[PDB]
C-alpha cells in the first residue's frame, strides 16, 4: 500500500548512492564518499515525532533529486539500458508451439511429449486452483494483488502457468 | 556470455558477504538474516544489496531489494531472475 | 577502356549475387555469413583493378546502357559516372565492409537471424554503391532512400527494442527532411535545366544555382547529420554494435557529403551557399565534440566525433576543397570505423557494456585492442605521416589559408582540441586506471576473426594516407609561402586539449568533491536539443492533429457544414409537411387559398 | 519482510515447477531428429578428400572452394557483362563515352605517330 | 537541494519534488487502499482469463473499446455549437485555405507578370 | 592576422582590400615593368585538360609533374625535383602576390599620409 | 456484453451520473473528472493525468509491458502521442524553462558570433592570383568572336 | 548443452 | 472490347449454375484468364486511340485501368473466400454476381466512347457496391455508411448529367473524339463558370477531395474487405479517368477556378496525412491515406501539364495496387483479432514472418521507395507543380514526409514490439491470404521494370 517512512528513504538512498558512484566513478573515491554520506544519513537517525522526519524527508529527497548524475550509469539490463528489452524480438508465447505443423512436432518428439503432460498438468491444476482461489478470496474480492498459496492437499499454486511457462529471460 | 550457473552465483554472493567486513566470515550463514542473524541496519541492507548489484551486474528492483533478506534467498532470487536450473 | 568500366560493372553485380542466391532459397543459410565474407572480399579484390588504369592514365567515363524512359525530351537510363571520386571510393568502401562484417561474424553470432543480418549489410552495400556509382540524381535518390530504409531496418534490428524503433523512426525522419532539398533540386534541374544526368547539369552552365544549391545543401545536411539534422546519427548507435560499425559508422553519413563534392562544379559559384556549409559544419564540430567531452558512453562519443568529423570535410567543401574532402572521408572512414569494432570488441568482451565508468585496467588485459584504440584515438587527430595527417592538418591550414569569416577558423581549432581531448579521455577510462568491472574476469579477445578483422585496419588506418596522397595528383594550388604558425597551430591545438584532459583524467583520481557543473549537464543532454525538439514541437504537432485536424476540422465541422445540416433541414421541415391532423375543413381551406392566389395575386391567368 | 507463509511456499512451488519446466525446455539427446538430405553423390565424391587429414587434402579443397567460387560467382559474370556491353551497349551511339587523356606536348600519339611539340625551357628555379 | 526544477507539461514534476510525496495526509494514504483493491481484482480477472487454458482468442479490453468509441463515435453526440468551437473551427477552417490562396495567388501573379514580356529564365526549359 | 589588426582594429584604408586591390597602375612606379610571361601555351593547358584554378603560371611545371608521375607508374616515391620546381614556382608566385599585397599596402600607406601632409599644410 | 450504461455517455453534469460513469470507466467517485465542457465533444471521458507511458514504472506487473498498460484499467484519451515511442512527459533533471532558455540563447548566440565574423572576413596578407591569358578568357567561357579586354599583368 | 528455441511454424 | 465484355458477362451463367463448392475455383480461374486476355490491350499506337467499334474505344489511359480492374477481380475473389465460407450457396453466388457486375460496368466505363455512355456505367457502379457495402457489411453503422457513400456521389453526379445533355444540344455531339477534335475555347461568361463547375464536382466528390471526402472514411473502413479494395483501387480513380476526359473542352477556364480547389487540395493531403498519423483504427489509416495520395492526383489533373498527367496516371495505378494491399493486410489481422484497433495487436513480427515482409514493402511502396511507380507518378507531379509555382515544393514535400511518418507507424505498432500474451489465436498464416499478397506485390515490381506502359497517352 502506502510507502512507509523508512521505506521511502531506503528508495531515495538507493539511487543516491548509485548517483554517487556515477559521480565518483573510481571505486575508492566512491567508497570514501559513500561512507561519508552513510554517516550523513546517520547524522539524524533519531526522529521521535514523525513531523520532524517529514521535514527531514523533504531536505533529503531534495538532495538526492539534485544528486542525480546528468548521465547516470544505467546498466544494460536497467530500465532504459543498452541491453534492456533487447531480446524481446526473440521470445515467443508458449501457445505458438501448438500451432506447429505435425512434421515439426514429430521432429521434436520428446519435447512435445513433455509439453503434452505440461499441458495436461495445466488442466487439473487450473481446475483445482480456480476452485481453490474462489474461496481463498474473502468477500469484497482480493484486497491486494497477492495471490493465495497451494496450502491444500496435492494442489498446485493457483495462477501459475504463465509464471511457470514464462518466456525464459534468455530465449536465444 | 558463458553459461553462468547458480553455483558460481551462490559462491560469489556468500564470498562477497563474507568479504563484507561488517558481516564477518565466522558469523556469516547461508540464511543470514541481516536484521536478526547479523543485526545490521536498513542502510547496511542497501549497501549489501547494491554490493552484489555491481558484483553480479544485473539489476535488483527496489521493491524486491528491501524484501530480500537472506543469502539463501538472495541465491534463489538470482536463481529465478535468470531462471537457472543446470 | 576494355578494362575499368567493364570491371566496375562486374564488381557491382557480384555483390548482388548473394542476395539473388538468398532470395532463390537454394543457398545454405549456415555458411552464408562466411559465403558473404568471400563475396565481399572478392568484390574488394576486383575493386583494386579499376584503380590501376586510373593511376596509369587517369581515364574517366560514364556507362549508360539500357534506356529506361524516353519521357519526350528527357531520356532516362541507368548510368554510372566513374570519376576520381567514385573510382577509388569503391575499394575504400569494399575494404571497410569486408573487415567490419569479418569482425561482426565473431561478434554478431548470438542471434538466430545472423543469416538475415549479414544479408542486410549486403542490401546496404549495393544501395550505397548505387549512390556513389551514379550519373543522374534519381539513381542517387534510389541509393539515398535505400540506405535510409536500410538503416531503419538495421537500427531496429531487434524489433522488440523500443529505443531502436524510435531511433529508426528518427533515422528516416531526419533523412526525409534532407530529401526535401533533394526534391527541390530535383524539380529545379528538370525545370530550369531540364536534365537529370550529372554531366549535362554541370555543363549547362547554371550560373544561377541559388535555389538548387540550397536544395543540395539541405540534402547533405540531413544525410551528414548537420545541426538540426544531427541527433539521428547518435540515435543509430542504439542497434547492435556492428550496426554502429556500419552505415552510420562512416559509410552512410558521408553519402550526402559525397553528393556535395559531386556537385562541386556549381557548388563554388555562390559564395553565400558556399558559406553556410562551413558554418553548419563548424557548429557540428564544436557542439557534437562538446557533448562527447563530458559524456558517459563509448559508441556515442565516437558517434558524436563522427558528426564532428562529418562536419569537417564539408567545411572544406564550403572553402572549395572537394577532392581534399573526399580524401579526408576515406581516411575518416578508415580510422573512425577502425576504432568502432575495437570499441565493439571491448563491448563484447566486457559483457555488452557501453559506459566508460565501468571500464578501466584494460591496457594489459586487452593488448591488441589497446594498441588499436590507442593509435586510432589520435589517428583521428592524425599525427604527422598518417591518414589523418594528410587530411586534417591540411584541412586546418587550407581554411586558415583562405578567405573565410572570422569565426570559421576558430571552430576548426576548437574542433581539433575538443576532439583530441575526449580522444584521450576514452583511452583513460577504457585501458588506463583500474578495472571497474564485475569480479568475474571473462575479459578476452583471443578470437582469430577479431584480430584479423582489425589487423587489416591497422595497416589501413596508418598506411593509406601516405600511399593515397602520393597516388593522387594535387587538385588545387599548393600552399607554399605560408606564415608558419597557422600550420603548426593545428598540431599544437591537439596537445593542450590532450594535456588538459590528462590532468582532468587525473582529477578523477583526486578525492576532491565534484559539483554538478552546468557544462557537465549541458554536454550530457546533448545540449538539451533532444530534450526539447523530440518533446515540444512533436507534442504540439501530434496533439493538434487530434483536438483540431482529425476531430475539429474533419469530424466536427466538415460533416456539420454539408451532410448533417442538409439532413437536418430535410429532417426538420419534413415533419411540418407530414404532421397533418387530417381535418377536411383545413385541407379544403388550403385549396381555397391556393385557388385564390393562383390568379389575381400571382396572376397566372395574366 | 523476507516473505510470508503465503509467499514462501508459493515461490517454492512455482520455482520447482519452473525448474522442471526449464528441464523440459532443454534439448533431449535425440532432439533434433532430422530427415535425410537429398543430394547427388557428386559432392561427397570430393568432400571425403578433405577428411583424409593430409595437408594437401583439405587446403586444396578450400582452394577448390575458392576456385568454384570464382567460376560460379566471378568468372561466368565477367563473361556475360563483357558479352553485354561490347556487342550490345557499344552498338548504340554515345552509350559509353571516354574522356580524352591528357596528351602531352612532348609526348606522341600512338596511331598517327605525331609527337606533340613541347614548350621551351622552364624557369628552372631550383631551390 | 537547489533552485528547484519547475514542472512542465511535457516534463512533469517528478516523484521526488511533488508535494504529495512528503505531504502524505491520512486520507491521501487512505486513498491508496481501494484503488489498489480495484486494481487487484482487475488484475485478478485478467489472470482468470489470461491464465485460463479454456479461454482462446482475444478478450475484450473495455478501456480500449471505450477509447475507440469515444474517439470515433461520441464526439458529435457530445459536440456543441459553442462559440469557442466555431472560433477554432473558423481559424483552422477557411483560414489556412485563404492563407495558401493568397500565397499562391501572389506567387502566380508575381510570377506571371514577367512571362508576357520575356524577363524569366526559360531558355533551357522545353518540358512541362 | 597582423594586417587584420591594422584594418579591423586599425585603419581599413591602411591595409589592402583583398577583393578590391590593387588600386594603382602597376606600370606606374615601375617604368617599363616587364610582363610576367607564360611558359605553357594555351594548347598546353588545353591538351593536358588542366583545371582552371591550377591553370596558373605554375601550370607549366604542373604538366611536368603529371608526366613524370604518369610515367613513374608503378613507383610513387619518385617525382621529387618536379614539385621542387613547382612548389618553388608557387612559393615565388605567392611571394609575387605577397609583394603585390605589400606594394598596394605601402601604396595605400604612402598616398594617404601624403594627402594627410597636404591636409596638414593647408 | 456491451450496453449504453457502460458505453460512453454524454457530458456528465449531475453528481450521480458522475458516479455512474465512474463505475463504468473503472475508477472511484473522486477519481472521475471529465474534460472541460467547451463543446469539443469529449463528454464523459475523464481528464486523466497528462502523463506519458515512459513515466510508468517498468517494475510494476503491467498486463501490456510492451507499452506499460494493464487490462481493465482506464486509459488516456491522448494515449497515442503519450506512449513510449512517441512524445514523453517524463521529468528532466534540468528545469524546462532553464534548458529552453539555454537553447534559445546558444542558437541565438551561435548565429551572432558568426554574424560578426562575416562582418570581419579574415584573409591572408597576399595578393590576387591574376591568371594568364586574360584570366583564362576563352577557357572560362569567354566569347570566341570578340577579342577579350586583355587582363595582362607585369611582374613585381 | 542445448535449450529449446521456440518459433512460428515456418513449414507453411 | 466485346472480346472482354462477352466473356465477362459469360461469367454470370457459369458462376450462377456451378457446383456448391466449385464457385470459388471456377470464378478465380476464368477471371484470371480474362486478365490475360485484357493484357493484350496494353498495345497502343503513337497517338491514335484504338477505335474497335463506334461505341467502344481505348487508348493508353483506359487500358492500364482496364487491366487493373480485370487483374483485380480474382483478388477479392480469393480475399472473400475467408469470411464468406459461413454462407449459403445462393447468397454466395449473389456476392460473385455483384463483383462480376461491378467489373463489367468498369470495363464499359473505361471503354466508353461518348461522355453520356461513360456517365451511365460510371454511376452504375454505385449499385453493386451499395449492396456489397450494406448487405454484407459487419457493423451497425454500415447502414449509415451506404447512404453517406450513395448521396455524396449522387449529389455531384446529377449536375454533370444536366451539363452533359446541355453539351449535346450546343456542340451537337457528346463523343469524346469529336469533343476533343472539335474543341473550342470556353468563354468566361458567368454561366460558363457553373458550366465548368457542373462537370467537376461529380469527378472530385468521388476522388475524394478535401472537405468532400467524409464518405471515404465512412465506407472503406466499414465495407467488406472485397468491396474495400475495388472501392479504393479503382472506384476513386473513376474521377481521374473522367477528369482527363472532361478537361479537353473546359478550357481556358481551368486557369481561374482551379485555385479554390487547388489549395483546398494542397492544404488537403497535408491535413489528411496528419489525421492518418493519429488514427486509432487500422483501416481508417489506409482510407485516410488513400485520399491523401489521391490529393496529389487532383493537383496533377487540374494543373493541365503533360508531365502531371503522366504522374497522375502512374500514381493512379500505383496507389490502386498499394491501397488494395494494405486493405488486404488489415483484413488479415482483423480476421484473427476480430477488431481493427491499431495498438490492439502490436508486435507481431515474432509470430508473423512473411506478413512482416508483406507489411514491409507495402508500406515502403506507401513510402514510395525509388524506383517504384509511386514516386514516378509522385515526382512527375512535383516537377509539374514546381514549374507552375516554386513555393509548391514545401507543402507536398512536407506531406510525403508526414506520409513517411505514419507509413512506418503501423509497422511499429503492429509488427515491432512484443506480442500480446493473452492473444493465442494467431494461427499459421494460410497460403490463401499469403499468396494474395504475392499477386499484389509482384506486378508492382514487374511494372517498375517497364513503367513506360502506364504513363497514359501523353507518354
Ligand atoms: C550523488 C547524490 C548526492 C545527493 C544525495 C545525497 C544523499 C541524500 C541524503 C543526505 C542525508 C540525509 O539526511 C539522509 C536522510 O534521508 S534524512 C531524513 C529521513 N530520516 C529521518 O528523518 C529520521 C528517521 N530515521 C530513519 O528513517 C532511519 O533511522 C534510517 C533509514 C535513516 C537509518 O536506517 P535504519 O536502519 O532504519
Ligand atoms: C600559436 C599558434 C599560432 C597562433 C594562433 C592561431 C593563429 C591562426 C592564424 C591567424 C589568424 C587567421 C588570419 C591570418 O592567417
Amino acid at each position: 500500500a502506502y510507502l512507509t517512512h523508512q521505506q521511502k528513504v531506503l528508495r531515495l538512498y538507493k539511487r543516491a548512492l548509485r548517483h554517487l558512484e556515477s559521480w565518483c566513478v573510481h571505486r575508492d573515491k566512491y567508497r570514501y564518499f559513500a561512507c561519508l554520506m552513510r554517516a550523513r544519513f546517520d547524522e539524524h537517525k533519531n526522529e521521535k515525532d514523525m513531523v520532524k522526519a517529514t521535514q527531514l524527508l523533504r531536505q533529503a529527497e531534495e538532495e538526492f533529486w539534485y544528486g542525480q548524475h546528468p548521465q547516470p550509469y544505467i546498466f544494460p539490463e536497467s530500465p532504459g539500458g543498452t541491453s534492456y528489452e533487447r531480446y524481446e524480438c526473440y521470445k515467443v508465447p508458449e501457445w505458438c508451439l501448438d500451432d506447429w505443423h505435425p512434421s515439426e512436432k514429430a521432429m521434436y518428439p520428446d519435447y512435445f511429449a513433455k509439453r503434452e503432460q505440461w499441458k495436461r498438468l495445466r488442466r487439473e491444476s487450473w481446475e483445482r486452483e480456480v476452485k481453490q482461489l474462489q474461496e481463498e478470496t474473502p468477500p469484497g474480492g482480493p484486497r491486494t494483488e497477492a495471490l493465495p498459496p497451494a496450502r491444500k492437499e496435492g494442489d498446485l499454486p493457483p495462477l501459475w502457468w504463465h509464471i511457470v511457462t514464462r518466456p525464459r529471460e534468455r530465449p536465444m | 556470455a558463458p553459461p553462468l550457473t547458480l553455483e558460481a552465483i551462490k559462491d560469489r554472493v556468500l564470498y562477497v558477504l563474507k568479504l563484507y567486513d561488517k558481516i564477518d566470515p565466522e558469523k556469516l550463514s547461508v540464511n543470514s538474516h541481516f536484521m536478526k542473524d547479523l543485526g545490521l541496519d536498513s542502510l547496511d541492507q542497501v549497501e549489501i544489496i547494491m554490493a552484489m548489484e555491481d558484483e553480479f551486474g544485473f539489476e535488483i528492483p527496489d521493491i524486491d531489494a528491501e524484501k530480500l533478506m537472506c543469502p539463501q534467498e538472495i541465491v534463489d532470487y538470482i536463481a529465478d531472475k535468470k531462471d537457472v536450473y543446470e | 577502356m576494355n578494362p575499368f568500366a567493364s570491371l566496375t560493372l562486374t564488381t557491382l553485380i557480384i555483390l548482388t549475387i548473394p542476395i539473388m542466391m538468398s532470395n532463390s532459397n537454394i543457398y545454405k543459410t549456415n555458411l552464408y555469413p562466411n559465403y558473404v565474407k568471400t563475396t565481399v572480399s572478392y568484390a574488394f579484390t576486383l575493386s583494386l583493378v579499376p584503380l590501376l588504369m586510373f593511376m596509369h592514365t587517369g581515364q574517366e567515363m560514364i556507362i549508360s546502357n539500357w534506356h529506361w524512359m524516353t519521357l519526350q525530351t528527357v531520356e532516362l537510363s541507368l548510368s554510372f559516372k566513374m570519376d576520381y571520386f567514385s573510382v577509388m571510393f569503391i575499394p575504400v568502401a569494399l575494404f571497410v565492409t569486408w573487415s567490419i562484417m569479418e569482425f561482426s561474424m565473431w561478434y554478431m553470432h548470438s542471434d538466430p537471424f545472423i543469416n538475415r543480418f549479414f544479408k542486410y549489410l549486403v542490401l546496404f552495400l549495393i544501395t550505397m554503391m548505387i549512390l556513389v556509382t551514379a550519373n543522374n540524381l534519381f539513381q542517387l535518390f534510389i541509393g539515398w532512400e535505400g540506405v535510409g530504409i536500410m538503416s531503419f531496418l538495421l537500427i531496429g534490428w531487434w524489433h522488440g527494442r523500443t529505443d531502436a524503433n524510435t531511433a529508426a523512426l528518427q533515422a528516416i525522419l531526419y533523412n526525409r527532411i534532407g530529401d526535401i532539398g533533394f526534391v527541390l533540386s530535383m524539380a529545379w534541374f528538370l525545370t530550369h535545366s531540364n536534365a537529370w544526368d550529372l554531366q549535362q547539369i554541370f555543363m549547362l552552365n547554371n550560373e544561377c544555382p541559388n535555389m538548387p544549391l540550397i536544395g543540395l545543401l539541405l540534402a547533405a545536411a540531413g544525410k551528414s547529420a548537420q545541426f538540426g539534422l544531427h541527433p539521428w546519427l547518435p540515435s543509430a548507435m542504439e542497434g547492435p554494435t556492428p550496426v554502429s560499425a556500419l552505415l552510420h559508422s562512416s559509410t552512410m553519413v558521408v553519402a550526402g557529403v559525397f553528393l556535395l563534392i559531386r556537385f562541386y562544379p556549381l557548388m563554388e559559384t555562390n559564395k553565400l551557399v558556399q558559406t553556410m556549409t562551413l558554418c553548419l559544419g563548424a557548429i557540428t564540430t564544436l557542439f557534437t565534440a562538446l557533448c562527447a567531452i563530458t559524456q558517459n558512453d563509448i559508441k556515442k562519443i565516437v558517434a558524436f566525433s563522427t558528426s564532428s568529423q562529418l562536419g569537417l570535410m564539408m567545411v572544406t567543401i564550403g572553402i572549395n576543397q572537394p577532392h581534399l574532402a573526399f580524401l579526408h572521408i576515406c581516411m575518416h572512414a578508415f580510422f573512425k570505423a577502425m576504432l568502432f569494432m575495437c570499441s565493439g570488441s571491448i563491448i563484447h568482451s566486457l559483457n555488452d557494456e557501453q559506459d566508460i565508468r565501468k571500464m578501466g585496467g584494460l591496457y594489459k588485459a586487452m593488448p591488441f585492442t589497446t594498441t588499436a584504440l590507442i593509435i586510432g584515438s589520435l589517428a583521428l587527430t592524425g599525427m604527422p605521416y598518417l591518414t589523418g595527417f594528410y587530411s586534417k592538418d591540411l584541412i586546418i591550414e587550407a581554411v586558415n589559408m583562405s578567405y573565410t569569416n572570422a569565426w570559421a577558423l576558430l571552430m576548426t581549432l576548437i574542433a581539433t582540441s575538443l576532439t583530441a581531448a575526449y580522444s584521450t579521455r576514452i583511452i583513460f577510462f577504457a585501458f588506463l586506471g583500474k578495472p571497474r568491472f564485475p569480479p568475474l574476469v571473462l575479459i578476452n579477445e583471443n578470437n582469430p576473426l577479431l584480430i584479423n578483422s582489425i589487423k587489416r585496419l591497422l595497416i589501413g588506418s596508418i598506411f593509406a594516407g601516405f600511399i593515397i596522397s602520393n597516388n593522387i595528383p594535387p587538385m588545387t594550388v599548393p600552399n607554399t609561402t605560408m606564415p608558419l604558425y597557422m600550420k603548426m597551430t593545428a598540431l599544437i591545438v591537439t596537445i593542450m586539449g590532450f594535456m588538459l584532459a590528462l590532468e582532468l583524467n587525473n582529477t578523477t583520481y583526486y578525492l576532491k568533491f565534484k559539483y554538478p557543473s552546468q557544462t557537465y549537464k549541458f554536454s550530457n543532454m546533448l545540449g538539451y536539443y533532444p530534450s526539447i525538439m523530440h518533446r515540444l514541437p512533436t507534442y504540439h504537432n501530434l496533439s493538434m492533429s487530434q483536438k483540431s485536424a482529425s476531430s475539429l476540422l474533419d469530424l466536427i465541422w466538415l460533416e456539420t457544414i454539408l451532410p448533417k445540416t442538409t439532413s437536418f433541414i430535410q429532417m426538420k421541415m419534413s415533419i411540418m409537411v407530414s404532421n397533418q391532423k387530417g381535418l377536411i375543413k383545413l385541407y379544403f381551406l388550403s385549396f381555397l387559398i391556393t385557388i385564390m392566389i393562383s390568379m389575381t395575386l400571382f396572376n397566372y391567368h395574366e | 519482510s523476507g516473505y510470508t507463509p503465503d509467499e514462501k511456499l508459493r515461490l517454492q512451488q512455482l520455482r520447482e515447477l519452473r525448474r522442471r519446466w526449464l528441464k523440459d525446455q532443454e534439448l533431449s539427446p535425440r532432439e533434433p531428429v532430422l530427415p535425410p538430405r537429398r543430394v547427388w553423390p557428386m559432392e561427397q565424391f570430393w568432400n571425403k578428400f578433405l577428411q583424409d587429414g593430409a595437408p594437401w587434402k583439405n587446403v586444396i579443397y578450400k582452394t577448390y572452394r575458392h576456385s568454384i567460387f570464382a567460376v560460379t560467382h566471378v568468372l561466368i559474370p565477367v563473361w556475360i557483362i563483357h558479352y553485354y556491353l561490347k556487342y550490345h551497349v557499344t552498338a548504340k551511339p554515345y552509350t559509353v563515352v571516354e574522356r580524352k587523356p591528357r596528351i602531352f606536348p612532348g609526348d606522341t600519339i600512338l596511331e598517327t605517330g605525331e609527337v606533340i611539340p613541347l614548350m621551351k625551357e622552364f624557369p628552372d628555379q631550383h631551390h | 537541494s537547489f533552485p528547484k526544477y519547475k514542472p512542465s507539461r511535457l516534463a512533469t514534476l517528478p516523484a521526488t519534488l511533488d508535494p504529495a510525496e512528503y505531504d502524505i495526509s491520512p486520507e491521501t494514504r487512505k486513498a491508496q487502499a481501494e484503488r489498489l483493491a480495484i486494481r487487484s481484482r482487475l488484475k485478478r480477472e485478467y489472470l482468470l482469463q489470461y491464465n485460463d487454458p479454456n479461454r482462446l482468442g482475444v478478450i475484450e479490453d473495455p478501456a480500449l473499446i471505450r477509447w475507440t468509441y469515444a474517439r470515433s463515435a461520441n464526439i458529435y453526440p457530445n459536440f456543441r455549437p459553442t462559440p469557442k468551437t466555431s472560433l477554432l473551427g473558423a481559424l483552422f477552417g477557411i483560414g489556412p485555405l485563404f492563407f495558401w490562396y493568397y500565397v499562391f495567388k501572389t506567387d502566380r501573379d508575381k510570377k506571371e507578370k514577367l512571362i508576357q514580356e520575356g524577363k524569366l529564365d526559360q531558355t533551357f526549359n522545353i518540358s512541362y | 592576422g597582423a594586417h587584420l589588426a591594422r584594418r579591423y582594429l586599425g585603419d581599413a584604408s591602411k591595409e589592402p582590400d583583398p577583393l578590391r586591390m590593387p588600386t594603382f597602375p602597376p606600370d606606374y612606379g615601375f617604368p617599363e615593368r616587364k610582363e610576367r610571361e607564360m611558359v605553357a601555351t594555351q594548347q598546353e593547358m588545353n591538351d593536358a585538360q588542366l583545371m582552371l584554378q591550377q591553370r596558373d603560371y605554375c601550370a607549366h611545371y604542373l604538366i611536368q609533374l603529371l608526366k613524370c608521375k604518369r610515367d613513374s607508374f608503378p613507383n610513387f616515391l619518385a617525382c621529387k625535383h618536379e614539385q621542387h620546381d613547382w612548389d618553388y614556382c608557387e612559393h615565388l608566385d605567392y611571394v609575387k602576390r605577397m609583394k603585390e599585397f605589400e606594394r598596394e599596402r605601402r601604396l595605400l600607406q604612402r598616398k594617404k599620409r601624403r594627402e594627410q601632409r597636404e591636409a596638414e599644410m593647408a | 456484453h456491451v450496453t449504453k450504461d457502460m458505453f460512453p455517455g454524454p457530458y456528465p453534469k449531475t453528481p450521480e451520473e458522475r458516479a455512474a460513469a465512474a463505475k463504468k470507466y473503472n475508477m472511484r467517485v473522486e477519481d472521475y473528472e471529465p474534460y472541460p465542457d467547451d463543446g469539443m465533444g469529449y463528454g464523459d471521458y475523464p481528464k486523466l493525468p497528462d502523463r506519458s507511458q515512459q513515466e510508468r514504472d517498468p517494475w510494476y506487473d503491467w498486463d501490456h509491458p510492451d507499452l506499460r498498460l494493464n487490462w481493465g484499467e482506464p486509459i488516456h484519451w491522448d494515449l497515442d502521442m503519450y506512449i513510449r515511442n512517441r512524445v514523453d512527459t517524463s521529468p528532466t533533471p534540468v528545469s524546462w524553462n532553464t534548458m529552453c532558455k539555454h537553447l534559445s540563447g546558444f542558437v541565438a548566440f551561435m548565429l551572432f558570433m558568426f554574424w560578426v565574423g562575416e562582418i570581419y572576413p579574415s584573409y591572408q596578407p597576399v595578393g590576387p592570383k591574376q591568371y594568364p591569358y586574360n584570366d583564362l578568357y576563352l577557357e572560362r567561357g569567354g566569347d570566341p568572336t570578340k577579342e577579350p579586354e586583355p587582363v595582362v599583368h607585369y611582374e613585381i | 548443452k542445448r535449450l529449446f528455441i521456440i518459433k512460428p511454424s515456418g513449414f507453411y | 472490347m466485346l472480346k472482354i465484355i462477352i466473356p465477362t458477362t459469360m461469367l454470370l451463367p457459369m458462376t450462377w449454375m456451378s457446383k456448391h463448392n466449385m464457385i470459388w475455383i471456377n470464378a478465380t480461374v476464368h477471371s484470371l484468364l480474362i486478365s490475360l486476355i485484357s493484357l493484350s490491350l496494353l498495345n497502343q499506337l503513337g497517338e491514335n486511340s484504338l477505335n474497335f467499334s463506334l461505341t467502344f474505344f481505348s487508348d493508353s489511359l483506359s487500358a492500364p485501368l482496364l487491366v487493373l480492374t480485370t487483374w483485380l477481380l480474382p483478388l477479392m475473389l480469393m480475399a472473400s473466400q475467408s469470411h464468406l465460407s459461413k454462407e449459403t450457396t445462393t447468397r454466395k453466388k449473389l456476392y460473385i454476381t455483384m463483383l462480376i457486375l461491378l467489373q463489367l460496368f468498369l470495363i464499359m466505363t473505361f471503354t466508353a466512347t461518348e461522355l453520356i455512355l461513360f456517365y451511365i456505367l460510371f454511376e452504375a457502379t454505385l449499385v453493386p457496391t451499395l449492396i456489397i457495402i450494406t448487405r454484407w457489411g459487419n457493423q451497425t453503422e454500415r447502414l449509415n455508411a451506404g447512404l453517406y457513400f450513395l448521396f455524396y456521389t449522387l449529389a455531384g453526379s446529377l449536375p454533370l448529367l444536366v451539363a452533359l445533355v446541355y453539351i449535346q444540344n450546343t456542340t451537337g455531339s457528346l463523343n469524346f473524339l469529336i469533343i476533343h477534335y472539335w474543341s473550342h475555347p470556353l468563354s468566361n461568361s458567368w454561366s460558363n463558370i457553373f458550366m465548368w463547375l457542373a462537370c467537376i464536382m461529380a469527378f472530385m466528390v468521388k476522388m475524394p477531395l478535401y472537405g468532400l471526402h467524409l464518405w471515404l472514411p465512412k465506407a472503406h473502413v466499414e465495407a467488406p474487405i472485397a468491396g474495400s479494395m475495388v472501392l479504393a483501387a479503382v472506384l476513386l480513380k473513376l474521377g481521374g479517368y473522367g477528369m482527363m476526359r472532361i478537361t479537353t473542352i473546359l478550357n481556358p477556364l481551368t486557369n481561374y477556378m482551379a485555385y479554390p480547389f487547388l489549395m483546398l487540395s494542397m492544404w488537403g493531403m497535408i491535413m489528411t496525412s496528419s489525421i492518418c498519423l493519429r488514427q486509432t483504427d487500422l483501416k481508417s489509416l489506409i482510407a485516410y491515406s488513400s485520399v491523401s495520395h489521391m490529393a496529389l492526383v487532383i493537383v496533377a489533373i487540374m494543373i493541365q501539364t503533360p508531365w502531371s498527367f503522366m504522374g497522375a496516371t502512374a500514381l493512379m495505378i500505383a496507389h490502386g495496387l498499394t491501397s488494395s494491399m494494405l486493405f488486404c493486410l488489415a483484413n488479415t489481422n482483423y480476421e484473427r483479432v476480430h477488431s481493427r484497433t491499431m495498438i490492439l495487436a502490436r508486435g507481431l513480427q515474432t509470430l508473423l514472418p512473411l506478413m512482416a515482409t508483406w507489411w514491409l514493402m507495402a508500406s515502403l511502396t506507401n513510402l514510395a521507395l525509388p524506383p517504384s511507380i509511386n514516386l514516378i507518378g509522385e515526382l512527375f507531379i512535383i516537377t509539374a507543380s514546381f514549374s507552375w509555382s516554386n513555393i509548391t515544393i514545401i507543402l507536398m514535400g512536407m506531406n510525403m514526409m508526414i506520409t513517411a511518418l505514419y507509413s512506418l507507424y503501423m509497422l511499429i505498432t503492429t509488427q515491432r514490439g512484443k506480442y500480446t500474451h493473452h492473444i493465442n489465436n494467431i494461427k499459421a498464416s494460410f497460403t490463401r491470404e499469403n499468396a494474395l499478397m504475392a499477386l499484389h506485390i509482384l506486378p508492382l515490381l514487374l511494372l517498375t521494370l517497364n513503367p513506360k506502359m502506364i504513363l497514359g497517352p501523353l507518354y
